[PDB]
């Protein structure tokens, strides 16, 4: 039952360095191989390099040598992967794999959960919430132009969960997010029952209940 | 052969005066000159072990592929097993240090009888694992 | 990227289906190819090793093969749950790395196809109060996730300022998409009317919202 850890989300701009880490818990992996591997949003696995730290190897690919630097601490039981010189082409997710051997032309078995690497120009916004007014009715709330992800969506401090549908949000042209949250009701309650749509961005520490009047 | 022995000696050496409990090891313990100094001696032992493993390695005859994974597989695991048990003694070195620290600044004189108790055991496996690892060196080199 | 795999690959429940991995004499030719499984949002899972070897999870409906450059998955007895991406990997000595194919999406075959659901939001009054307009256009509950979307006023087709998303499934198995269409207040009042209309599957479903 050994795992592998990885540190949070990045979120940097174009010219900065990020260093993500993967930790084993549950045993060691000094003896193995580990490798990165990034993949592109919507694209395909796209291997970076590994290091085998007993066996003294370090490898990268020959598109990432120049910019990644691969290394670990064996008394920690942690690899890092550091990627420099960061552009908008580098937003990915980065998973570190353990090889079967001490090398890496075996398989990959065990792998982490992912850190997602997001590398845009757009600053940190907190989002406008905005209702969306209305047999059945739609109601809801659009939450807009925000940055980055994510942003969470109750309804009535989470009383109200049957007939909600929150879309996923969409990344602008501009470098900001927006999504839409919607409430399907019987268009009964819509004169007796109250409706509060909570939004809440972390990363920017915004919090806003907007009610739903028709 | 010899010089990744000698750098365990010297290894050796360094825990024997860190097990000697002089009031200098007990000023530097809380300073973590004595952890980093560890860590730089078993980081050569263990440069020095890679090193010779992979000279065996770069000298093996006509091998099988599969044979010649396998036997650096066991050095590479004797060698990780060392590695385990040093972390652990880095470690809990580190963290009697910060809980010599939880009266901030004086010990007692029976937590160090409990720690020297735990540095010899981890002493005495520390030499099992460092001879397995040299005699897995021996059996690579062979065949 | 010096493997090559079909993008698309599609079966009926209980068929066989393979999946193809060519490459070169330099990273199939010489090294043995491993394949592995991605769902949606999660990490990918080895799949086979060593061209043939299952992990003992692996059940033996999946099996691997490889024939001097090229290398195959089969996947028997197909199920629902088998819904994925695969990649072929191997490592290349003329590149001296690893390299990965460009992944196929296996789906499976067998849902009823299902009309999209379309709700039209015109612009709230405090966002017209914040001299903003924002025509939200939400589209749902359809299969397979493949719709086109377009904006309209009165007659005319206008693409600037429209920010759509791609299709993705739902809970339920089928697809949503939005799409989001900007007006400065001013374009909001002088048109008579705007309309979403969106194409699925041939059929096209429009909604239209006027000012007021």
């Amino acid at each position: 039952q050994v795992q592998l850890v990885q540190s949070g989300a990045e979120v940097k701009k174009p010219g900065s360095s990020v260093k993500v880490s993967c930790k084993s818990s549950g045993g060691t992996s000094n003896n193995y191989a580990i490798s990165w591997v990034r993949q592109a949003p919507g694209q395909g696995l796209d291997w970076m390099g590994g290091i085998s730290p007993i066996f003294g190897s370090t490898a990268y690919a020959q598109k990432f040598q120049g910019r990644v630097t691969i290394s670990a601490d064996i008394f920690s039981n942690t690899a890092y992967m550091e990627l420099n010189s960061l552009t908008s082409e580098d937003t990915a997710v980065y998973f570190c794999a353990r090889h079967g051997n001490y090398y890496y032309y075996s398989g990959m078995d065990v792998w982490g959960q992912g850190t997602t690497v997001t590398v845009s120009s757009a600053s940190t916004k907190g989002p406008s919430v905005f209702p969306l007014a209305p047999g059945t009715a739609a109601l809801g709330c659009l939450v807009k132009d925000y940055f980055p992800e994510p942003v969470t969506v109750s309804w009535n401090s989470g009383a109200l969960t049957s007939g909600v549908h929150t879309f996923p949000a969409v990344l602008q042209s501009s470098g900001l997010y927006s999504l839409s949250s919607v409430v399907t009701v019987p268009s009964s309650s819509l004169g007796t029952q109250t409706y509060i749509c909570n939004v809440n961005h972390k990363p920017s520490n915004t919090k806003v209940d907007k009610r739903v009047e028709p | 052969n010899q010089p990744w022995e000698q750098a365990l000696n010297r290894f050796w050496d360094y825990l024997r005066w860190v097990q000697t409990l002089s009031d200098q090891v007990q000023e530097e313990l809380q300073s973590s000159q004595v952890t980093q100094e560890l860590t730089a001696l078993m980081e050569d032992t263990l440069t020095e072990a890679i090193a010779y493993m992979k000279e065996l390695e770069e000298q093996l005859g006509p091998v099988a592929e599969e044979t010649r994974l396998k036997l650096t597989q066991n050095v590479i695991d004797a060698i990780t097993n060392l590695v385990n048990d040093m972390a652990e003694l880095r470690n809990r070195l580190g963290q009697y240090r910060n809980e010599v620290h939880t009266m901030l600044g004086q010990s007692t004189e029976e937590i160090r009888a409990r720690l020297s108790t735990h540095l010899r055991k981890m002493r005495k496996r520390l030499m099992r694992d460092a001879e397995d690892v040299q005699k897995a060196l021996a059996v690579y080199k062979a065949g | 990227s010096a493997l090559t795999q079909p993008p698309a690959v599609s079966g009926t429940p209980g068929q066989r289906v393979t999946i193809s991995c060519s490459g070169s004499d330099s990273n199939i030719g010489r090294r043995s190819v491993n394949w592995y499984q991605q769902f949606p949002g999660t990490a990918p899972k080895l799949l086979i090793y060593s061209n043939d070897q299952r992990p003992s999870v692996v059940p033996d409906r999946f099996s691997g093969s490889k024939s001097g450059t090229s290398a195959s998955l089969a996947i028997s007895g197909l199920q629902s749950e088998d819904e994925a991406e695969y990649y072929c990997a191997a490592w290349d000595d003329s590149l001296k790395g690893a390299v990965f194919g460009g992944g196929t999406q296996l789906t499976v075959l067998g849902q009823p196809k299902a009309a999209p659901s379309v709700t039209l939001f015109p612009p709230s009054s405090e966002e017209l109060q914040a001299n903003k307009a924002t025509l939200v256009c939400l589209i749902s509950d359809f299969y397979p996730g493949a719709v086109t979307v377009a904006w309209k006023a009165d007659s005319s087709p206008v693409k600037a300022g429209v920010e759509t998303t791609t299709p993705s499934k739902q809970s339920n198995n089928k697809y949503a998409a939005s799409s989001y269409l900007s007006l400065t207040p001013e374009q909001w009042k002088s048109h008579r009317s705007y309309s979403c209309q969106v194409t699925h599957e041939g059929s096209t479903v429009e909604k239209t919202v006027a000012p007021t």
